[PDB]
């Protein structure tokens, strides 16, 4: 689904 | 109207990237069809693994109006986070084209 | 579920099949999401000089409600297309396995 | 594209 980005 | 697309599901957005013509750092930033105010950002790019993806990014809404991707970096609108990463990956998979 | 596929692109499909516990004949019918009712069926085969590759067949429509790829068997649903190809290739570059 | 069958 979704990509994390910190 | 080039990179804005309303009522783009993930799977258009990937059926439309994925297309050829279209290079690593092609994307588009789509709102959902049930949800509006709700963005997306949809990426292509290059995975050692898989080969030519389109990755997703979810922008988040703050209450003053706001955007962000990550809470790092928050733009006034769509435009700004746009040439923000057009700028610098900064956190994304690759920097957006255009 | 097991073979049937709703919003399932090409390049899901070929993903999805040439996936590890599958084999020849491995294979899936994929509903088009830009177009309802226009099928595709995808099996998972082997070319001498790729390797292992996914290749596709469109399923043509009966006026009459049924379906077919090939003009010499026309069948009245899916199920039943399946279950004719999994007892014979039948011009299929493989008999499909389920 | 897509596979032909005779």
């Amino acid at each position: 689904q979704f990509e994390e980005i910190p | 109207g080039s990179w804005f697309f309303k009522n783009l599901s993930r799977k258009d957005a990937e059926r439309q990237l994925l297309a050829p013509g279209n290079t690593h750092g092609s994307f588009l930033i789509r709102e959902s069809e049930s949800t509006a105010g709700s963005f997306s950002l949809s990426v292509r790019d290059f995975d050692q693994n898989q080969g030519e993806v389109v990755k997703h990014y979810k922008i988040r809404n703050l209450d003053n109006g706001g955007f962000y991707i990550s809470p790092r970096i928050t733009f006034p609108g769509l435009h700004e986070l746009v040439r923000h990463y057009t700028n610098a990956s900064d956190g994304l998979c690759t920097r957006l084209s255009r």
